[PDB]
């Protein structure tokens, strides 16, 4: 129903430390707890594999009436994932509602790795390269990975 | 000059009513019978609507007890005819609109010059049957309305035919079709809900296979489902392929109406409230047996507070039942308690009342002008007794109620003296000087609220009055543009009632975290209550939030057009004005906005972030890197788009215009980037002929295929993308020509164009290198800056809403969507609300009502109510407030909403936390201060030893690095707790007073 | 005395002759039409925890015109909207002389054990209801505590 938006980011800090995500870190600043510090491996058997991507993300003033504003900071290539870092989410657009969570937010980047969607892309040359050649479109990711994403 | 809408005054209203109703409109002449507080709440309403001409009749003079609702009305005018001195007051309201005064009705004929005829109270019921017939027999639209204290009614008679042309008034719906079965079951794209209902009428286009469908043909709809609906066999029309856009069309309504003859004896009931269907049947005898007993009575109502009268109104209108035996039907006797409280208020004038009905009726004269919308058919009765005090504090008799020679006679006639007086005396804040600032204002001016010694006004508003503003801001005028919405206001209701000259403290201010050194504690410790006037959700869920702090009551109000909803917010009882509203409409999807475009919406959101770009954003950084020591190293650890800023400045410098015609060049060689090259690059990733994985079209569904620009300076739109664009351009520069010298004139345009060499398109660290060393020293630019653009959507000549749309129709070109025109790119890119003066004195009306029950500190949730109206059914709905609801911990029971911990003294956070543990049983286990988090159990155990033995003042500048500043006297903390089992609880928020 | 007045007084008397499982109903003392109900969350739906109040209003051509009907209590229900307003079929298009306003509770009792979504009247917390079935009814769940009486 309803609480303040410090409150609610309090009960879901909170939450995101007694229970975490798999493979997922999500602390927020001190300073500022609108603004996260995200890590998310990359899932099994994905050409992300091997390595970890870091992604900022803002809780914005209103909300959740307004869902979370999201921006990979890691290099990657991938459909859904332009050359600025931003994403492209259902959850964050269209299927956003009070209700859901950071959470929420945090799963569906993490399947969004595990499963790209071309078919609605944001980053098109990657897109149609996803679609016409995905083998060679795979081993330019994992080569992504292996530059730009560290390592573990 | 016939068809002509000056769109500048009637922005806001003709986004309710359309330009056709208004056009109409504007073919109407009006006549209003009766010039007491309800006639002019109704001609106010309808001269700023904007008939072609108003007409107003009352030769009867100005005595002070009509001043309780006539605003237009001061003690100077007394002895003279309200017709005269009211109708030079309306005829500044409305330049457009002429006002006569009628100086004689010695004949019914002289009505025939009229289209709409309006009779008030002071009009007797014979003469308003004998008005109606003629007005019927001739074609003349009738509508009356009475007031009677915390009573009132309405009648509509239009005739044997009106045509309702729309009766919602609602945009029509539309939505993208998925399958068309051969026997007409259509279903929705994407699983969208198509908004429709049983008997709407549809028309298709773009759906491939059933070719005739598509002519623009009608289509009856049966809902299934929320996804899906039956349009009747389409086997005829073919076989469904692919596409399709059902849009909603709404057909003709012809209705007839029966005479005020016909309709007191058999009467059609409009109701305005769930819990009194009763009592519309009872009233209906009563407002009759008022009339009978003036008859009988030398003109004369009943005394107030009498029961001699009241037992023979009792009397009259058991009679009326036995001669009228349909209006209350059979088992059903007369309420004798409803009717002596009829005559007890018969003289009774209340603002709230008046202004509620002005709204309700002066729309209905509307509606009849137009067509547009549903009307009312054919009475409608209304009344507010709970406004009423508890006669135990404030007692109702002949002497307490008596007249004393003063304006509030009507008023006290109502409550009495005693609650005059205490309405007089109480200290109000009001946020908001625009349409409902207004109207409050003027409400409580009538009241008197804040005339008393120990009481005041507080309105506060930032803003500054502008054209439009005038189509519903009635207290403003033209030569006031350009003032303080606030400070004039002020001025304006004083000079009505003088009894409040020097009481209205109008303030300039906005009302966040940062004027909370003017808004401080004494300031809201002695309120009484405060109103709300705003529109935008951010200060209103502010000032909700002081209020619950605070523990002040709070009236809530709004308007959405027709639409409109008064909250009562009630410190210990009911919910806040934040614990429930319903969320915003969904953002657009990235993608969608980037490459995908199927709607108008898309293309103005993108034009309104290219407009951005050029205008204001590019300015913005090239004045940065021309005036701060180390933007350039700044920029490259600490924007995100590193490269585009960098890539703006370098442009900025290489593209340097020198005069105007470098800047037309400048656009046309934009029109060629954004509606030609980067659509063939789009096209080389995903060709019209572009497969899917799974292997289905890529254009499909919710895609359109673009296709790119070739320029034709002859096509409106790719013209004024040119004319904006060079004289947006040419302002960043401070280059000559701009609009200011003429017209824009097509032939010059071309001259410029025709002689340029544009290119053709190709499909297309090391790249910032380049970048960061290709640029100068800003030393070396002597002498020069941008001045970037500031959107202004009501400047119509500054170029900006003429860009947006000629940006927007080209993206719409591309994407094959249909273009839209200034007015429509200016709402959805302005974000405008559409607003009618309707409506804002409606809802006005009906939280002064709910104000009296504050003034009588009413503790029964059940006498609140809650007001919901869509005056274009019309429907009136009323509801009782949602009750706080109630949290537990360790068994004790909280408010959670209104409760909280209070600890005196800046305290050690680990006191805090020893002191939650040994008095509540809690366990804080998080805790912070606005966006700051203070303490988390989570923290590691140095972070802890940092902070746990630090008051709270010296631990908010441990994490924030800056400290709280001396004015504060308290601070606002949350915190996660657990119970004696260390399970969760919710808890509510603590304030620490300093 | 009338037609009308009699007909209510037997059904009110057969009310209290042989109540309604779960659900309270009692006219005003002020007003013979209108009623005063409350009605019990059916066991195992979202529901179950909570008290409804209603108000029903028997209308002048009562029984050939239907009763009308409002909740009082704030419910996250798809044939209910914000105002109180119910989608009933026996409301409208099956109503008929011969029944009665224990039919009518009935059906609303049957209608918060199980919502049809599906139906032409709905609102948007029907394709909620739709979409998202266990988040609709954790939010039903979440709705009956803020807002409906406890038992």
């Amino acid at each position: 129903g309803m609480a303040s938006l410090p409150k609610r980011i309090i009960k879901e800090t909170e939450k995101l430390v007694s229970d975490p995500v798999p493979g997922i870190t999500a602390e927020p600043h001190d300073d500022n707890l609108r603004y996260f510090q995200v890590t998310i491996e990359g899932p099994e058997q994905s050409p992300y594999e091997d390595g970890i991507f870091e992604l900022e993300l803002y809780l914005p003033d209103d909300y959740p009436m307004e869902a979370p504003k999201v921006r990979f900071l890691t290099k990657i290539y991938h459909p859904n994932i332009d050359r600025l870092g931003r994403i492209c989410l259902d959850v964050l657009k269209t299927n956003w509602s009070p209700a859901l969570q950071i959470r929420t937010v945090l799963l569906s980047i993490q399947a969004l790795l595990a499963s790209p969607n071309p078919n609605d892309p944001l980053a098109n040359d990657v897109a149609e390269d996803w679609i016409k050649n995905e083998q060679g479109a795979k081993a330019k990711a994992r080569e992504w990975t292996k530059l730009y994403a560290k390592k573990k | 000059a016939a068809g002509e809408i000056d769109e500048s005054l009637y922005s806001r209203q003709l986004y309710v009513l359309g330009k056709e109703a208004m056009l109409k409109m504007q073919t109407s002449n009006v006549l209003i019978l009766g010039l007491k507080g309800l006639g002019v709440e109704i001609a106010k309403n309808v001269v700023l609507a904007g008939v072609k001409s108003m007409t107003v009749f009352d030769p009867e003079p100005v005595q002070l007890a009509d001043l309780s609702t006539q605003f237009f009305l001061t003690e100077k005018d007394i002895g003279q005819k309200r017709g005269d001195v009211t109708r030079a007051k309306l005829a500044e309201l409305n330049a457009y609109v002429p006002v006569n005064v009628l100086d004689s009705l010695d004949d019914v004929t002289q009505l025939s010059q009229f289209q709409v005829v309006v009779a008030t109270d002071t009009v007797s019921l014979e003469d308003k049957v004998k008005i109606n017939e003629f007005c019927h027999s001739s074609g003349i639209r009738f509508i009356s309305s009475e007031t009677r204290g915390l009573f009132g009614n309405t009648f509509v008679d239009l005739g044997d035919e009106f045509t309702v042309l729309d009766p919602t008034g609602e945009e029509p719906r539309t939505g993208m079709v998925s399958d068309i079965e051969p026997d007409g079951t259509v279903t929705m794209l994407d699983d969208n809900r198509h908004g429709l209902e049983d008997g709407n009428f549809v028309r298709f286009s773009e759906v491939e296979g059933l070719d005739k469908l598509n002519d623009g043909t009608l289509f009856k709809v049966e809902v299934l489902g929320p996804f899906a609906f039956r349009i009747g066999s389409v086997k005829e029309y073919g076989e469904y392929k692919k596409g399709g856009i059902f849009t909603e069309v709404k057909v003709p309504r012809k209705i007839s109406f029966k005479s005020l003859k016909q309709q007191l004896s058999n009467p059609e009931f409009v109701f305005s409230d769930f819990a009194k269907f009763d009592r519309a049947a009872q009233l209906h005898l009563g407002f009759q047996a008022l009339h009978q007993f003036a008859v009988r009575h030398n003109g004369e109502l009943p005394r107030t507070m009498n029961d001699e009268d009241a037992n023979e109104l009792i009397k009259l209108v058991t009679d009326l039942s036995v001669q009228q035996p349909e209006v209350l039907g059979e088992g059903v006797d007369v309420n004798e308690d409803l009717i002596k409280e009829l005559s007890y208020q018969a003289r009774g004038d209340i603002p709230g009342v008046v202004a509620f009905f002005g709204g309700l009726v002066a729309q209905e004269v509307l509606k009849a002008c137009s067509g547009k919308f549903t009307p009312l058919k054919q009475f409608m009765y209304f009344d507010s007794l709970e406004s009423l005090p508890d006669p135990k504090n404030f007692p109702r008799n002949e002497k307490t109620t008596q007249p004393v020679n003063s304006r509030y006679d009507n008023q006290i006639a109502v409550f009495g003296l005693d609650f005059q007086k205490k309405i007089a005396n109480s200290k109000v804040f009001l946020v908001g000087s625009g349409a409902i600032g207004c109207e409050m204002l003027k409400n409580w001016a009538l009241l008197g609220l804040g005339s008393g010694s120990d009481g005041y006004i507080v309105v506060t508003d930032n803003d500054s009055i502008e054209k439009s503003n005038l189509n519903r801001q009635f207290l403003f005028r033209p030569k006031d543009v350009g003032k303080n919405k606030s400070e004039v206001a002020a001025e304006a209701v004083c000079a009505m009632n003088p009894d409040l000259k020097g009481k209205i403290n109008a303030k300039i201010d906005k009302v966040g975290p940062e004027t909370e050194e003017i808004f401080n504690d004494s300031f809201w410790e002695s309120l009484d209550f405060v109103t709300n006037a705003l529109d935008n959700v951010d200060a209103r869920t502010y000032v909700d939030r002081r209020c619950v702090f605070y523990r002040k009551p709070l009236l809530e109000s709004g308007t959405l057009g027709t639409k409109g909803n008064t909250q009562v917010i009630i410190p210990r009882l009911t919910e806040s004005y934040s614990s429930s509203r319903d969320p915003p409409e969904k953002s657009i999807p990235l993608c969608t906005l980037r490459s995908f475009p199927n709607k108008i919406d898309h293309t103005i959101a993108w034009a309104k972030s290219l407009f951005q770009g050029y205008f204001t954003d590019s300015a913005e950084n090239v004045n940065m890197y021309l005036t701060q020591p180390n933007f350039v190293e700044q920029t490259l650890k600490q924007s995100g788009d590193v490269k585009g800023v960098l890539e703006s400045i370098s442009d900025s410098l290489s593209s340097k215009p020198h005069n105007f015609e470098d800047c037309i060049k400048w656009a046309r060689l934009e029109f060629e980037k954004k509606f030609n090259h980067d659509i063939k690059q789009l096209l080389f990733n995903f060709p019209k002929d572009a497969k899917t994985s799974n292997g289905e079209p890529f254009w499909s569904g919710a895609k359109r295929a673009p296709t790119p620009l070739e320029f034709d300076i002859y096509n409106n739109d790719h013209f004024h993308f040119v004319v904006a664009g060079a004289s947006l351009r040419a302002y960043n520069y401070g280059i000559k020509s701009d609009d200011s010298n003429s017209k824009p004139n097509v032939d010059e345009y071309k001259s410029v164009i025709d002689h340029m060499i544009i290119p053709e398109f190709t499909p297309n660290s090391d790249e910032i290198d380049q970048l960061v060393s290709s640029l100068p020293d800003p030393s070396t630019l002597a002498g020069f800056k941008l001045e970037p653009v500031d959107f202004e959507k009501d400047d119509d000549t500054n170029h900006h809403i003429e860009f947006i749309t000629a940006c927007s129709n080209c993206r719409a070109q591309n994407y094959f969507i249909e273009t839209a025109d200034r007015q429509k790119t200016k709402f959805i890119a302005g974000r405008i609300i559409p607003a009618i003066a309707t409506t804002t004195s409606l809802v006005t009306g009906l939280v002064n009502l709910e104000l009296y029950k504050l003034i009588d500190n009413k503790t029964d949730i059940e006498q609140y109510k809650n007001g919901f109206v869509n005056l274009a059914l019309p429907f009136f709905g009323f509801s009782e407030p949602i009750a706080s609801p109630k949290g537990e911990y360790n068994n004790k029971k909280y408010d959670k909403i209104w409760d909280r911990f209070d600890i005196k003294g800046d305290i050690k956070l680990s006191d805090l936390i020893e002191h939650f543990e040994k008095d509540e049983g809690l366990e804080i286990t998080m805790l912070s201060y606005g966006v700051s988090l203070l303490y988390a159990s989570f923290f590691p155990p140095k972070k802890l030893k940092e902070r746990l033995n630090l008051p709270i003042t010296q631990l908010v500048k441990l994490v924030t690095k800056k400290d709280i500043p001396a004015h504060v006297s308290t601070m606002i903390l949350e915190i996660c707790a657990d119970d004696k089992e260390g399970e969760d609880v919710e808890v509510p928020f603590i304030t620490i007073h300093l």
